[PDB]
């Protein structure tokens, strides 16, 4: 009797408009997405689109996605800054739903591996006991 | 035995550690409210069985007050640090002149 | 500054510097106990 | 809304009350403001609004903290702002017993201190203000205890809740002042000395971060800073 | 996001929108949890605010990262770099000699 907790309104899965269609036609669609990303100018606007894609991606969750992130990051290395890595580093922690699947997926991708050390919770990856001891000492000094 | 790449990794980790408490507090309130919003959107949210929220209408005012206080605190914090940066820049220009 | 014959404080600074550093080098070489401490300190901040 | 107007009324009332007092700046630089000089109404947190008693009951201590912070900030942005800031910084010490959680004054007091250290215009003002912080050291040394410590004993640690960020921040400021190395006026060296001596006197001689662990100093050059070279 | 100062202002401007979204959501939730046909409208308007709060928060964290990066880049410029641009070294050398 605390609440009815009965919800008449409902929403169907018609989202992922920019990450649209079936994941089928995988390589053609993936190359199309990479080309579209490289196409855009006005870096700011790019960031916007990225958000959508990334959250849509975390709706699905895999190795294909990791390869896609590899291609995106490597294409972004041509320029100076790294926006894709930072945006993954935020949109990995921001959403409501998550699990250790994020830990594993980050453990898989080696490109943004150092960006993850920079900002996110990377106590897991740097697991060599020698590394964590060196870390404690270097921090305290 | 630790290689070079691992040492560079831990060095960049130490060179970037920041501890900003007002920011973390504000983001904590953001999480603590969006979790409850999403739970109620799911429809099977809770009866305070799990540790995500309490639907009791006696602590909602506590949530609003905390939101206001933390928002104002973080606002003042970034205001202070940008003022300090402007001041340091002014002094450097003065001594250069 | 150094060779003036009337202002000798600079030579005192130089002599003091040599004496300090030589004291440390002698203790390092001969004691074989502080050597372990300095080796540990150099290593912990940089294992290579 | 309710809290914003509440804060505005409170800051107005505080500004008036503190403008009332006669204590001159130089008088307070060296002598602590005694408790008698304020009415017991201003203490015990019975103030002008006193209207949202049920509403503001939720978080009491935090409210005073944020309104005092805003007071310090708006007054700081001088020989007058410094006076108001010092009076508030002494007030928060004197009003400790009335607080709900008496220990919580520590993390509050230090907090305000940091803010005002940030707002000082130039090292001239910093040297004009430091004699205060050197007058009331024995108030820093008690992290949470409400009773004074015996002269010569400190209960502060490098990693404790009070210093956990403050030591990091002040080491940042020291490093930045050291990094100039070319455009340093003597005021800068005097300021860095005052700061290192304050911090070194805070923590005991024995703490793990009060004696360097064998770092042989580089950058010992005595050249004329790339002038007349 | 060129310098410390501009990045700070941009972070503040994002904070403002996040705050107003949070306040609207808190108001709607307090209305819904109040002791029909109003609760239906509330639960109907909810998801639009839900999938706006997340965007605001994601953007906020992105700016926080960016400004940390900018500050750390600024802090490496030593004094000699700023002082290399002085006009007349002659008078300076005469002074120091």
């Amino acid at each position: 009797a605390l609440s009815q907790k009965v919800i008449p309104p409902a929403s169907p899965s018609q989202a992922s408009i920019l990450t649209e269609e079936v994941i089928r036609n995988w390589p053609e669609r993936s190359k199309t997405l990479c080309s579209d990303f490289t196409a855009l100018e006005s870096n700011d606007e790019k960031e916007d689109w990225l958000r959508t894609l990334f959250i849509e991606l975390f709706d699905f969750i895999d190795v294909a996605s990791f390869t896609n992130e590899l291609v995106n990051h490597e294409r972004q290395v041509s320029q100076a800054s790294i926006v894709g890595k930072m945006f993954i580093a935020v949109s990995s922690t921001v959403p409501n739903i998550n699990d250790l699947t994020t830990i594993s997926l980050c453990k898989l991708i080696p490109s943004l591996h150092e960006e993850l050390f920079k900002f996110s919770w990377i106590s897991s990856k740097l697991l060599n006991k020698e590394q964590t001891t060196l870390l404690r000492h270097l921090l305290k000094k | 035995p630790l290689s070079q790449k691992q040492i560079d990794q831990v060095r960049t980790k130490v060179h970037y550690s920041e501890v900003d408490t007002p920011f973390n507090k504000y983001l904590d309130i953001l999480g603590k409210v969006t979790k409850l919003t999403g739970s109620i959107i799911n429809g099977t949210l809770s009866n305070d069985d799990s540790k995500i929220e309490k639907l009791t209408e006696q602590n909602i005012s506590q949530l609003k007050e905390s939101a206001h206080l933390r928002f104002l605190d973080l606002q003042s914090s970034i205001d202070t640090k940008k003022v300090a940066d402007e001041n340091w820049e002014t002094c450097q220009q003065e001594t250069l002149a | 500054q150094l060779t003036q014959e009337d202002d000798d404080y600079y030579r005192k600074q130089f002599i003091l510097q040599l004496c300090f550093t030589t004291n440390l080098i002698r203790n390092l070489i001969s004691s074989d106990e502080t050597r372990n401490f300095y080796k540990s300190c150099y290593l912990r901040e940089n294992p290579l | 809304s309710n809290t914003e107007e509440l804060i505005q009324n409170s800051i107005g009332f505080l500004q008036k009350t503190f403008k009332a007092l006669p204590v001159s700046f130089d008088s307070i630089r060296h002598e602590p403001l005694p408790s008698s000089m304020l009415h017991a109404s201003v203490l015990n947190f019975e103030w002008e609004p006193l209207e949202k008693n049920i509403s503001a009951i939720h978080d009491r201590d935090s409210l005073i903290d944020i309104i005092l912070k805003r007071f310090i900030i708006d007054s700081m942005t001088l020989e007058k702002g410094l006076l108001n800031s010092c009076i508030g910084l002494d007030f928060v010490y004197n009003s400790r017993f009335n607080r709900s959680n008496p220990a919580s004054w520590g993390n509050t007091f230090f907090e305000l201190f940091s803010t005002i250290i940030d707002l000082l215009n130039s090292p001239s003002t910093f040297l004009k203000f430091w004699p205060y912080a050197e007058s009331r050291i024995e108030w820093f040394k008690m992290n949470t205890s409400v009773e004074p410590v015996s002269l010569g004993e400190s209960n502060l640690i490098s990693y404790k809740q009070p210093l956990y960020e403050k030591l990091r921040h002040w080491n940042d400021i020291l490093a930045k002042l050291e990094n100039n190395d070319i455009l340093n006026t003597v005021k800068h060296y005097n300021m860095k000395y005052k700061l290192e001596n304050f911090l070194s006197e805070l923590l005991p001689i024995n703490e793990e971060s009060n004696f360097n662990r064998s770092a042989s100093i580089s950058a010992l050059q005595e050249s004329d800073n790339e002038w007349n070279r | 996001g060129r310098t410390y100062f501009e990045s700070l202002c941009e972070e503040e401007q994002s904070l403002q929108e996040s705050q107003t979204h949070l306040l609207n959501i808190l108001d709607i939730l307090s209305v819904l949890a109040d002791p029909d046909d109003l609760l239906t409208e509330s639960l109907k308007k909810l998801p639009d605010l839900h999938r706006e709060l997340i965007n605001s928060s994601i953007r906020l964290r992105y700016d926080k990262y960016q400004t940390r990066e900018a500050q750390l880049l600024e802090d490496t410029k030593t004094g000699r770099d700023v002082a290399a641009g002085v006009q007349n070294p002659k008078s300076i050398s005469e002074y120091y000699s």
